[PDB]
């Protein structure tokens, strides 16, 4: 899987409607290649560290993967 | 997830 560690200044998403809680998110290449491009989401920048929770089916209600990670 |  992705596992991609956040680096400051480096943008995250989330989705409103699948994130199972605040704290799950995606690195931008697998939010640009999940559903969740065409779902309410919402970009924060990163402070650094963390890490994309693409694949996580605890993760995200709908989607927890993306194009590239299935 | 986010940094924790
Ligand atoms: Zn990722
Ligand atoms: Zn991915
Ligand atoms: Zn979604």
């Amino acid at each position: 899987l992705c596992g991609r560690v956040f680096k400051v200044g480096e943008p995250t998403y989330s989705c409103r409607d699948c994130a199972v809680d605040p704290t799950c998110v995606l690195c931008m290449e697998c939010f640009l290649g999940s559903i969740h491009r065409d779902h309410r989401y919402r970009m924060t920048t990163s402070g650094g560290g963390g890490f994309c929770d693409c694949g996580d089916t605890e993760a995200w209600k709908e989607g927890p993967y993306c194009q590239k990670h299935e | 997830r986010i940094f924790s």
